[PDB]
């Protein structure tokens, strides 16, 4: 998992 | 095949009853039960996962972790078996040490975005330009975003006639250009594998202002939705009520929407450093507070709730209404005549096409993130969707600089502005 925006 | 969550829940719900303790046989009874989750535990380890081999240095260590805790519920059963219910509990506090080891184990491999520049899985020639594509679309978006959206900030903000229309373009154009103005320091970013070589003041102002802004622009663009129509619908309700005053106040809404649904950012976004050389600009759930298993159920419930907000507010509720609102004024022209119709039909089918084709792909690898979520805590798997992430990224924030000629600059009267405002320009 990566820091998604949103 | 097994699965380590329901291991670690029989783990961690029987080290609560050997703290009640009340009996001898409840030790031994829940210590078994310990025994049996942990030997399924050690089945489930990645050991085909990461290099399927015998007696490897980083594959059977992991698996001789499990031995470590299967001798220590042994050392607490010994005690157990023959009445001695306090020095069994006293052996249970070193069997919870062990469990808050491979708890943090899992939390800091999960907080730790995964270097793809490195990895030698991704060495090969089409995942390096698959890399620098999403840092070029970027770059692309970048120029033609603070130009794009600049020249409506200037034309239909100071050049235009204060009207409903240019509010609309002016406030999207400010949603779209101090996004598009953070995009450097995020391409860097992902150049240099997800790391953060600025303060941790800017990992908090940056990542706001971008949620902020890419929140903005999506809910703008489904509220021109809405105001295109009800000029179309009820043209005589707009000339009566649809006034500048009113435009406004109701304007406020999607930017107070866009601001509460970013205090996640505010709250829990910080710069952590991991045990060597590396810093990350993520959420620091190894130091949240709670018991470490707790720290466990609140990182997936804060994700899955994250996930969810992007999919259904982020997206779903302005393509519902980009969809219906254009779609409504596609059947108001089918059914009188062609008066309104001065715009060609490409552009009506663009606004709900450009918006899906950005968003959709972003959207999908983000919600198929969240519903394996654990799959990816506790087997590390599904790690295409992390792959996708700056492509369909880059996508999606190349629509902040299509919006210009997607709604403004599609318009005659806003062109031709733009032209005479320029001296000595071609045409
Ligand atoms: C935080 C800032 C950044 C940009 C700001 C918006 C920019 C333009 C306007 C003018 C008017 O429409 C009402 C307030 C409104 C919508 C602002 C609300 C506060 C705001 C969202
Ligand atoms: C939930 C998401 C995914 C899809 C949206 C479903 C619902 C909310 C949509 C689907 C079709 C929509 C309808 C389509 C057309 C009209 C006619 C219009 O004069 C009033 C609104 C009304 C009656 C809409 C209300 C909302 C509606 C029922």
């Amino acid at each position: 998992w990566k820091y998604m925006v949103x | 095949p097994a699965d380590l969550e329901d291991n670690w829940e029989t783990l961690n719900d029987n080290l609560k009853v050997i703290e009640k303790a009340d009996n001898a046989a409840q030790v031994k009874d829940a210590l078994t039960k310990m025994r049996a989750a942990a030997l399924d535990a050690q089945k489930a380890t990645p050991p085909k996962l990461e290099d399927k081999s015998p007696d490897s240095p980083e594959m059977k260590d992991f698996r001789h972790g499990f031995d470590i805790l299967v001798g220590q519920i042994d050392d607490a059963l010994k005690l157990a078996n023959e009445g001695k219910v306090k020095e069994a509990q006293a052996a249970a506090e070193q069997l919870k040490t062990t469990r808050n080891a491979y708890i943090q184990k899992y939390l800091t491999n999960f907080s730790t975005p995964l270097n793809e520049y490195e990895e030698v899985s991704y060495e090969s020639a089409g995942y390096t330009v698959l890399r620098i594509l999403p840092l070029v679309v970027l770059g692309v978006t970048f120029v033609l975003g603070v130009l794009g959206n600049g020249l409506v900030i200037w034309v239909a903000g100071f050049r235009m006639t204060r009207t409903v229309t240019t509010i609309c373009y002016l406030n999207l154009a400010l949603a779209d250009f101090s996004f598009t103005a953070t995009l450097p320091f995020l391409i860097v970013s992902m150049a240099m594998g997800e790391k953060w070589p600025f303060g941790w003041f800017l990992c908090k102002l940056i990542h706001i202002v971008v949620d902020i802004n890419l929140f903005g622009s999506v809910f703008l663009i489904g509220f021109i939705a809405l105001d295109r129509c009800i000029c179309v619908l009820h043209p005589v309700w707009a000339q009566n009520h649809r006034t500048v005053s009113l435009a406004m106040k109701v304007i406020v809404g999607p930017w107070i929407l866009a601001l509460v649904l970013t205090l996640p950012v505010f709250l829990f976004l910080t710069t952590v450093t991991i045990p060597n050389g590396d810093t990350y600009c993520t959420f620091n759930f190894a130091s949240w507070g709670g018991t470490p298993e707790e720290r466990l159920k609140v990182a997936i419930t804060m994700l899955t709730a994250r996930g969810i907000i992007r999919f259904v507010i982020g997206f779903l509720l302005p393509m519902s209404i980009v969809a219906i609102c254009y779609g409504l004024i596609a059947a108001k022209i089918h059914k009188k005549g062609m008066i309104k119709s001065s715009r060609p039909l490409r552009v009506l089918t663009a606004v709900v096409a450009s918006f899906f084709i950005c968003w959709f792909p972003f959207q999908l690898v983000a919600l198929l993130g969240t519903v394996w979520l654990k799959e990816m805590l506790f087997y590390g798997k599904y790690k295409i969707i992390d792959i996708l992430v700056n492509p369909t990224s880059s996508l999606a924030f190349f629509n902040s600089c299509l919006n210009p000629m997607l709604y403004v600059f599609v318009g005659q009267d806003f062109r031709e502005r733009l032209i005479h405002s320029l001296p000595t320009s071609l045409e």
